């Protein structure tokens, strides 16, 4: 071949060899979800403790953009912190020439554009990341997420990191068993019952959870970090379903 | 031989580079069809979404470009936001340096020129994407211009793009000996559908649910597509006949 | 100057007076002020007479241009829209003055333009020095469903109460009519108003007037073999 | 490699290979040690020298008032990241009128290695740093990776044998933590976790450097003479 | 403002400039020669606006050496005057213009005849049989018709020069302090040292 | 100040019967002063005839700069330039230094090759073609050249008497003038050759 | 980023050749032959539209443009390079002559602003030469009809025809054994298409032709009738209907 | 990203050798021979034509003898598309002289210039140099009668008479053989057609192979007449010096 | 130029007059001022026309471009890209803009940008030269939730008065009805309104 030496450039199966190689390093980062609540949504990540050094939820690896995106990306933390730096200033400059608070399906374009112009040019790198992102706006909810090629599309569930064969298929219950939809407060129960059996893999160190959610009813339409007892009420839940 | 990562003639005349990005547009296993009326451009075209959790009505391939021209795209997904993106763009510019709506002949001219770019200079891979732009013109009536990464384009009777093209090709070069006009002649443009889907349902040899279509309609004065009550519509006065 | 538009049920007609000046001196007594941005669409200018003539070619050039790159009859709201641009980016120094007038397969058109930027739709302009003496003869028997020969003798009418009436007015009448589906009609001196008498007792020098000190060739060709 | 050229490319696996040579030149730097509580923050440096005649390097740079690092690796880049961060610390000062926060000063060198990298004719930074510093919001102790990631911590270290002074501080990570109120306790707590990474060069006078920031402490270095109190 | 006299025999061009020099209300110094030379037979004065002068000399000067050293043969006059006259063209349209009329005289060795040339601030050259700048052609012009012939040596030319200056003399209301003159001719450039 | 009276001078041009005359004053001022009477207005590229009035320094800047274009021009095509296309050259030459223009008033004077018919053409500061085919003027006494002229003018007259009409109409207006005078050139333009007579005039 | 596409792809090789440039020619040897006769009175130059499909239409696509109102092109080679060509040429024609002289370019003087395109795109860093050859027609005043060929190299000749294309060899010796030059208008034509026969194994009817002359004026055209000073185009493109009648008088 | 393509043409080899400019004289000794020969009043530029037919129009043909102003010419030798260019900045560095001076510009600074140009283009930038070579045939005041080559090297010098492209070798030996400084035009006119029938390539030396060019002191008056021969002319001159 | 908008109860109506004055001569009596600058969100121009033309071709194509990447522009928004070209180049252009609109969520309504650049929702709103002779009549007859039927003639009487007393407008009044129903013109000879 060769045709993996540099970037965009075609080979004879169609095949772009430097994109393939971008999705193992998502695989090789940690987990994380999304749900897509019946009036909002939650997200949930693992963080692994490296150390007992770490100090404990001080290295939040949920990013807020505007005042309501979530934003959580799993693989190279500099690459995605450099995308949701970069999606800042897209709705920083839509907000101010529109005067609305960006509409989170143009948000979605806004990022796609950003990173597939990153597999046009041969002298920059693809990024190694796949980004988990939505929030509530005029519409309701939606819930995307963004792999290296540039592609994304709406899920009612997504997962993405080296657990997510395991989250795909526990998230895919979820949906079956409530069309109706999964109420907001029924769903931090759920995401942190999928991460503590998606951790089964990476059961070698303790890890800690983090959630957030973005719902209609709850806090009004804003972002915020669950916290405190309904935080500690949905990792007792999650205790209770392992053992 | 650097001829197959750049785009530099071969010894052999030939622009690698280009000829490989042919064979990466068919790969979504999405065959479309576009067939023209009388005063109406209909264009069908598969969905398949693959997991459950995937939102339906995201999923998509139909793009309105502007208040008349519809382009409906045949490749990987992200070169066709790219070529989305860019098309929208210029139809707002013309509008704004001339005063009237762009026309599709002008669209279609303008995006291969932009192809051509990309296998001229050496720093950009071509797009691997099948661009199928349909209008009722305002001059010229039903139109279709196909466009390609080469840079090639040239207007189409009806067409058809994907894997299995072979089959609905040649299904249509038997309806227009039959029938001896360049254009399906039926008034109604729901007669049109109909006469859409008939022939995708013989060419792949399988039936269709409502969810394995998108479907778009050109009238003059609006290009729109069809909901999925609308196609169910069509779907059943098709079973009826 | 003065020049006037009047539509018609079947076209459009365009007419103008041919006396161009440069201060209280007539420089020329022909020059026509009628201009051609494309085979269909007629312009004619007032004002600064280097801006008209400059700006008409700055706009014919992308009108052609245009033309061949969509393949298509070039509309009229496509130059007026493209002169408007130019004239707005130099912000009303431009002094152009133009009347618009032509036919496409839309229909006829006709609008105004002022150096500004500012256009006026209109079923009968006119603009000029002149172009009040010929606003008034408009305003009297302008009426809806004018026949192609009614119309042509009112436009050349307006013009004429220009000439009696304005001082930079003067000289002969010409007039161009657009029809729609057929070739526009350039009438160049439609009607000669007034000739020059004749001199009363002809000049004619004998010849050894005039003192001369020298005399000499000019070269003006390639020098040959010897 | 093949894939080791530039840094445009990832290889078949999704490693960056000129990313992880880049770690390699903080493992040949010298042993430097970061420790804090809640009251201060200590850095206590191993200072490296070549033949007799030399004199040894500083390893430990004052970046404002309230704000320092100290470096392990390639000098020059030291140099070059401490003056983009001293800009920032004026750039705040001027238009905010406020102390610039650890927690942000972290994220903004993140964002500045990842540009770095990325970019066709760039090169990895070959440095690592400690960045102490006392805000509004009280100590941190921050890891800083050539990778780009921020890292914040209550002990580490970084260097050559690092490894054995890095678990003297999680078997302690319960006593120097509570050491509030008494700075020279907590100097002391750090003189010990750097000699379990020393094999031979025991400690000197002209050998050892320490700086100490804290709520009631502007950032201040230790040298030469001044270091006699804590070996 | 201050003279500049410029007289072409059969055989010399003859250069005349004022010695004095006024900034302030003192006349400050009253030996400062007003001209250099470009080539060894091309002499050029100046006179104009205040620093302006020395700025725009030196400059020229050193574009026509360049010359010199590049092809070993010097340029004509008639080429270095339609090289002054290039550069004043040019700053009369920049941001701030140079207002410096020149008299050029030169003794062209290619025909064996001597030629001046008079470029004022706008950029005008005319070739003269000789001319002035400022209020000095208002003084001499008349004189010069009466008395200048074709056919005059250098010897006396200069009798005819000393007239115009002691025309000068008692008509104009400003000092001038005599002039220094030199005169271009096929042996070189000499400085008259008398009046 | 004017930016065109500090010179002046007078520029004249006629048509006859298969012929054309382009004829003005010598003189160069700076105002009251009279500088130099060799000063002429009137250059030739090819068989082409322009004459150029206005501020001394834009003769010369524009003398130069078409001389520029039509060498170029020669090299190319292999023709000298005629007449009819060298119009729009001058116009377009002028119009592109729209705003702080060359303040000066060309006119175009020849016989057009091809088909034998005279030509002649005026221009104005910013640069706009009068055409006419009685005769063009321009300068500082414009004003009487154009009721001068009008008088005397016969359509069609022969290349020997269209050499006294334009002498009268040259004459009489510079001595009518106070930026005219001290000789004038008369050039007689015919297919075959062209012949330039020296007018002895009034030296007041 | 850094773009260092700076140098040029096409370098001298060890032996004497622009390689780059002798590729291009490959190409256009397997385009489709057209060619072109220069007679007393006009130009002709036709080619075959290659139809791909029985659903295209092969009229909307033209191998055949109008530069100026007098000057016409045809080609041979790759379709997109061809069509931005003829934009380059038609802007540039009226940018830099146009404009500035009030008229069309005299012929012999395009062709020589189109051989600028060509060796800037084989000169400057980045670019891979043009892979087409045109035949340029044209009239004007002074030197008459004339026929020119472009190549990718920059290089262009004055022909009094020529074929070029995949059946070049065949094409050119018969137009030899058939040329003279007391050719009409008329006579040529019916040269050109029996010249036109041999090449195309396919159809060959008026759909399926691209015929157009450089000839007489054309006041019909014009537009604006009523004005002796102009006299309007001298190109004109040969319609469906005209081309089947010279076939009947075959 | 792009290092890897570059071709690094402007370095040095081992030897102290630039490959590229090796390359383009190897290039351009395959193109049509060109010959100048300078007698005491004018000179003879003689090049023959490449690419001929029955079917190609010769009359109006010019490939490569071109016009620079007016008493300077030139004659092409190698990429004939390369050339246009370097011939479309010389007039216009001509005439950007002659707007500045007031004279026709010298032979010696005409040259110079495009040299400059040459040698600008293996300096830097990695662009491959020109395949042409000039002989710059022109006549100035200063020293008369001038011939001057260059070479995508850059480097140039005069010369009595001189041949690039084909059979420099063969055509340069029979130069040397048959030149004498008392020359005149029309015996140098006989010597340079004596030298390419016997150079020639073809089977018989032919008016229509053939561009023809004097510079002559000879026309009226002093200045100096320019005359690229018609097609016609050469047919007279092929017979008057009985070749044919 | 006299022009005013008035919400209702189904929507909003715009009006405006006809005169376009260059000092005292009428240049053009027909001058149409209620322009489209989407199919839903007109606007009125007064001030300068040639730089309101300016400024409205600028939305006309911001908000094509809008409409095909994020779907239907509310009127506010509409509203903010009118204000960010009135201010940025305050010191040149000189406009005064009132957008009028109608949604199916939130009704009529209407914002005002004087010649400041600073939008202001309100219930109705006017300008031109001469909206002064009307503040009275306006402020004392409005009443919120008319009528389609009374607004128009609420509107009619109004522009009367602006009429009869300003020299710089007159002719005829132009209405563009904003409903649910789409888009309905209005046109008011003289003599239906002087005669009242």
């Amino acid at each position: 071949t060769g045709y993996d030496l540099s970037n965009s450039v075609f080979s004879p199966d169609g095949r772009n060899f430097q994109v393939e190689y971008a999705v193992k390093a998502v695989e090789n980062g940690t987990t994380s979800i999304g749900i897509k609540c019946n009036d909002g949504v939650v997200f949930a990540v693992e963080k692994l403790i490296t150390s007992k050094l770490l100090v404990p939820q001080k290295n939040v690896k949920i990013q807020v953009v505007d005042r309501h995106i979530g934003c959580v990306y799993s693989g190279l933390i500099p690459d995605g912190r450099h995308l949701v730096n970069r999606g800042r200033e897209e709705a920083a400059s839509f907000k101010k020439l529109y005067k609305t608070p960006i509409p989170i399906p143009a948000f979605a374009d806004r990022l796609g554009q950003y990173v597939q112009a990153h597999t046009l040019y041969n002298s920059v790198r693809p990024f190694g990341v796949s980004t988990i992102f939505g929030g509530v706006d005029k519409n309701g909810a939606h819930l995307y997420m963004l792999e290296p090629s540039g592609s994304y599309w709406g899920y009612k569930g997504a997962a993405t990191g080296k657990g997510r064969q395991s989250a795909k298929a526990e998230l895919e219950k979820l949906v079956d068993h409530h069309p109706e939809g999964l109420s907001a407060r029924e769903a931090v129960k759920q995401a942190a019952k999928i991460i503590y059996l998606a951790h089964e893999d990476n059961k070698e160190k303790d890890f800690e959870l983090e959630i957030s959610w973005c719902s209609l009813s709850e806090t009004n339409g804003l972002h915020k970090f669950v916290k405190g007892d309904l935080l500690q009420e949905a990792i007792d839940f999650a205790q209770k379903e392992i053992n | 031989g650097y001829d197959r990562h750049i785009t530099i003639f071969s010894p052999e005349g030939r622009l690698y580079q280009v000829e490989y990005a042919f064979k990466a547009t068919n790969q979504t296993n999405i065959n479309s069809l576009a067939v023209r009326g009388k005063d109406c451009t209909v264009v069908i075209s598969q969905k398949k979404v693959p997991d459950k959790l995937l939102d339906p009505t995201t999923v998509s391939y139909i793009f309105c470009i502007s208040r008349t021209i519809g382009m409906v795209v045949n490749g990987p997904i992200p070169d066709a936001r790219n070529a989305a993106l860019r098309a929208k763009a210029e139809a707002a510019e013309f509008r704004y340096k001339y005063g009237y709506d762009m026309p599709c002949d002008v669209l279609a001219k303008r995006m291969a020129n932009l192809s051509q770019i990309y296998t001229q200079r050496a720093y950009m891979r071509p797009l691997g994407v099948i661009l199928t732009f349909v209008s009722v013109d305002e001059e010229l009536g039903p139109s279709i211009y196909k466009t390609d990464p080469a840079g090639y384009y040239v207007g189409y009777k009806a067409t058809a793009t994907g894997p299995k093209q072979q089959e609905i090709t040649t299904n249509l070069e038997n309806h227009f000996k039959k029938s001896k006009i360049d254009h399906i002649n039926e008034e109604s443009w729901e007669k049109v559908v109909e006469f859409a889907i008939t022939h995708m349902i013989d060419a792949l040899g399988t039936e269709f649910s409502k969810n394995d279509l998108e479907v778009g309609v050109a009238t003059k004065d609006k290009f729109f597509t069809l909901s999925a009550e609308n196609i169910e519509e069509r779907l059943v006065a098709i079973a009826e006949q | 100057t003065t020049i006037v538009g009047v539509k018609f049920n079947n076209g459009v007609v365009i007419a103008a007076d041919t006396r161009s000046t440069q201060g209280p001196i007539v420089a020329d007594k022909n020059c026509a002020k009628l201009h051609r941005i494309s085979p269909k669409i007629w312009c004619a200018g007032a004002g600064t007479a280097a801006d008209t003539e400059a700006v008409t070619q700055l706009i014919g050039s992308n009108i052609e241009l245009h033309s061949l790159y969509t393949s298509r009859e070039p509309r009229v709201v496509s130059a007026l829209q493209m002169l408007k641009q130019h004239l707005f980016k130099y912000q009303g120094h431009i002094g152009a003055y133009l009347i618009v007038a032509g036919v496409d397969p839309t229909g006829s058109h006709l609008f105004s333009i002022h150096a500004h930027g500012s256009t006026d739709v209109g079923y009968y302009l006119s603009l000029g020095s002149g172009s009040l003496a010929a606003m008034a003869v408009l305003e009297s028997h302008w009426k809806q469903d004018l026949t192609k020969e009614e119309a042509i003798k009112l436009a050349s009418d307006a013009i004429q109460a220009g000439i009696w009436n304005d001082l930079g007015s003067g000289s002969n009448v010409d007039v161009c009519v657009m029809e729609i589906g057929k070739d526009a009609e350039y009438l160049r001196n439609y009607l000669t108003p007034n000739v020059r008498e004749e001199k009363q007792k002809s000049y004619k020098f004998p010849r050894g007037t005039t003192a001369v000190l020298k005399e000499s060739i000019v070269n003006i060709c390639d020098i040959q073999e010897e | 490699n093949n894939y080791d050229g530039d840094t445009v490319t990832f290889s078949p696996t999704g490693r960056l290979f000129q990313v992880e040579y880049a770690l390699e030149a903080i493992k040949q730097g010298s042993v430097t040690v970061g420790l804090r509580s809640n009251t201060h923050a200590v850095l206590v440096a191993l200072k490296r020298n070549a033949d007799e005649l030399s004199s040894y390097q500083k390893k430990i740079i004052k970046c404002d008032e309230h704000m320092g690092l100290s470096l392990a690796g390639l000098a020059p880049d030291a140099r070059v990241l401490s003056n983009y961060l001293r800009q920032q610390c004026n750039y705040s000062s001027l238009v905010f009128n406020r102390k610039l926060a650890v927690e942000r000063a972290g994220h903004l060198l993140c964002d500045k290695a990842q540009k770095n990298t990325q970019s066709y004719g760039g090169r990895p930074y070959g440095v690592g740093l400690l960045i102490i510093g006392y805000d509004k919001s009280g100590a941190h102790l921050l890891e800083f990776q050539p990778s780009g990631n921020v890292t914040e911590l209550y002990g580490t270290a970084i260097g050559a044998r690092s490894q054995g002074a890095k678990t003297y501080l999680e078997r302690t990570l319960d006593t120097f933590i509570k050491i509030d109120g008494n700075p020279d306790e907590l100097i002391k707590a750090g003189v010990e976790a750097i000699s379990q990474s020393l094999r031979d060069e025991s400690l000197t006078v002209d050998n050892l450097s320490i700086a100490i920031v804290g709520k009631d402490t502007p950032f201040t270095i230790y040298d030469g003479e001044a270091v006699a109190k804590y070996i | 403002m201050d003279i500049i006299l410029g007289i072409r025999v059969q055989d010399s061009v003859i250069l005349a400039s004022s010695k004095a020099v006024t900034r302030g209300i003192s006349v400050l110094k009253d030996s400062d020669d007003k001209t250099r030379q470009l080539s060894p037979h091309t002499l050029m004065s100046f006179a104009g606006e205040a620093g302006d002068t020395v700025q725009f000399a030196e400059y020229i000067q050193a574009n026509i050496q360049l010359y010199s050293i590049r092809e070993d043969y010097e340029l004509s006059p008639q080429a270095v005057s339609s090289f002054v006259r290039q550069e004043l063209a040019k700053s009369i349209r920049s941001r701030r213009p140079y207002q410096v009329n020149v008299l050029i005289g030169g003794y062209d060795k290619k025909k064996n005849k001597p030629e001046l040339y008079q470029i004022d601030y706008l950029g005008t050259k005319v070739e003269l049989p000789y001319g002035a700048h400022g209020y000095s052609g208002f003084y001499t012009f008349s004189l010069l018709d009466h008395h200048y012939r074709p056919d005059m040596t250098t010897e006396e030319g200069l009798d005819l020069l000393k007239l115009c200056v002691q025309e000068l003399e008692k008509r104009m209301p400003m000092d001038f302090k005599g002039v220094i003159v030199k005169i271009v001719d096929k042996d070189g450039i000499r400085q008259v040292d008398d009046f | 100040s004017d930016p065109s009276s500090i010179n002046g001078g007078i520029v004249v041009a006629m048509t006859g019967k298969d012929c054309v005359a382009i004829a003005c004053d010598l003189r160069l001022g700076s105002q009251s002063l009279g500088v130099s009477n060799k000063f002429e207005k009137i250059f030739h590229y090819g068989h082409v005839f322009l004459g150029i009035t206005g501020l001394a320094t834009d003769v010369t800047t524009l003398n130069e700069m078409f001389r520029y274009k039509t060498n170029l021009y020669k090299l190319k095509e292999e023709r000298a330039i005629e007449p009819e296309t060298f119009t729009q050259l001058v116009s377009s030459s002028l119009y592109e230094r729209r705003f702080g223009p060359y303040f000066v008033g060309p006119v175009v004077a020849g016989i057009n090759s091809k088909s034998g018919k005279p030509f002649i053409a005026g221009f104005d500061l910013i640069g706009c073609i009068d055409e006419a085919k009685d005769f063009i003027v321009s300068g500082t006494a414009s004003d009487q050249l154009f009721g001068m002229c009008e008088s005397l003018y016969e359509p069609n007259l022969e290349p020997e008497d269209l050499f006294e009409t334009i002498s009268q109409a040259l004459l009489n207006a510079a001595d009518r003038d106070a930026l005219s005078g001290w000789g004038a050139v008369v050039y007689i333009i015919k297919k075959d050759e062209v012949v330039k007579r020296y007018l002895k005039m009034r030296q007041d | 980023m850094t773009d260092r596409y700076s140098f040029s792809l096409t370098t001298f090789s060890p032996s004497g050749k622009l390689g780059q440039i002798d590729y291009a020619l490959t190409a256009v040897k397997q385009g489709v032959t057209s060619l072109g006769i220069k007679a007393t009175n006009g130009v002709v130059i036709a080619t075959e539209k290659k139809s791909s499909s029985p659903l295209a239409m092969s009229e909307t696509l033209s191998k055949v443009s109008l530069l100026t109102p007098d000057i016409g092109a045809v080609y041979s080679g790759m379709g997109p390079d061809y069509r931005v060509l003829v934009d380059k040429s038609r802007k540039v024609a009226h940018t830099s002559y146009k404009r500035i002289y009030g008229e069309y370019p005299p012929t012999k003087l395009l062709v020589s602003e189109v051989a600028k395109i060509m060796q800037e795109a084989t000169q400057s860093g980045g670019v891979r030469p043009f892979g087409v050859s045109l035949l340029i027609a044209g009239h004007d005043e002074f030197n008459g009809f004339s026929l020119y060929q472009v190549d990718p190299s920059g290089s262009y000749f004055p022909w009094k025809a020529t074929a070029i294309g995949k059946g070049s060899v065949a094409a050119k010796t018969f137009l030899e054994k058939r040329w003279n030059d007391e050719l009409e208008l008329e006579d040529a034509i019916h040269i050109a298409l029996l010249t036109l026969k041999e090449s195309v194994e396919g159809e060959f009817n008026g759909d399926t032709i691209e015929l157009a002359i450089i000839g007489d004026e054309n006041p019909d055209l014009l537009g604006y009738t009523g004005i002796p000073t102009d006299k309007g185009p001298r190109f004109r493109k040969l319609t469906s209907q005209e081309i089947n009648d010279r076939l009947e008088a075959l | 990203g792009s290092r890897r393509y570059d071709s690094r043409t402007t370095i040095f080899s081992p030897e102290g050798r630039l490959y590229q400019v090796e390359y383009a004289l190897e290039s351009i000794s395959h193109a049509g021979t060109a010959i100048g020969i300078m007698a005491s009043d004018g000179i003879v530029l003689a090049a023959e034509r490449k690419v001929t037919s029955t079917l190609l129009e010769q009359d109006t043909s010019t490939e490569k003898l071109y016009k620079l102003n007016d008493k300077i010419a030139v004659a092409v030798a190698g990429l004939t598309a390369d050339a246009e260019i370097l011939i479309n900045t010389a007039r216009i560095h001509a005439q950007n002289y002659l707007k500045t001076y007031n004279e026709d510009i010298p032979v010696e600074i005409l040259v110079r210039r495009l040299s400059d140009i040459k040698q600008g283009y293996t300096q830097h930038g990695g662009l491959r140099p020109f395949g042409v070579s000039f002989i710059y045939a022109g006549y100035d005041d200063r020293y008369g009668y001038q011939l001057y080559t260059s070479n995508p090297s850059g480097n140039y010098t005069g010369w009595k008479a001189i041949s690039v492209g084909a059979n420099t070798s063969a055509a340069q030996t029979l130069l040397q053989m048959d030149y004498k400084d008392d020359m005149k035009v029309d015996d140098a006119i006989e010597l340079a057609l004596k030298t390419l029938s016997k150079t020639t390539d073809s089977s018989a030396l032919t008016y229509d192979r053939l561009e023809f060019a004097t510079i002559r002191k000879g026309a009226n008056d002093g200045e100096v007449y320019q005359k690229i021969f018609k097609p016609q002319e050469i047919k007279d001159i092929l017979v008057k010096t009985g070749i044919t | 130029t006299s022009i005013m908008a008035v919400t209702f109860k189904d929507g909003v109506i715009l009006g405006a007059d006809s005169r376009t004055t260059t000092g005292a001569y009428i240049a053009n009596r027909v001058t149409d001022k209620l322009t489209r600058v989407h199919d839903k969100i007109w606007c009125c121009r007064s001030g300068s026309a040639a730089d309101t033309q300016a400024i409205a071709d600028i939305v006309q194509y911001h908000l094509e471009l809008y409409t095909s990447q994020y779907g239907t522009p509310s009127t506010e928004t509409a509203a903010s890209v009118f204000k960010e070209l009135c201010y940025e180049n305050k010191d040149n252009l000189t406009a005064g803009i009132i957008v009028a609109g109608y949604d199916d969520k939130n009704k009529g309504e209407v914002y005002t940008i004087p010649l400041g650049g600073s939008v202001h929702k309100l219930p109705y709103a006017i300008a031109g030269s001469g909206s002064t002779f009307i503040y009275g009549y306006c402020d004392k007859n409005f009443r919120e939730n008319m009528s389609k039927e009374e607004t128009v003639d609420f509107i009619k009487h109004s522009l009367s008065q602006a009429i009869k007393w300003d020299g710089s407008s007159g002719g005829v009044i132009r209405m563009v009805v904003l409903t649910a129903a789409g888009v309905e013109r209005l046109i008011f000879y003289p003599d239906e309104y002087e005669q009242l």
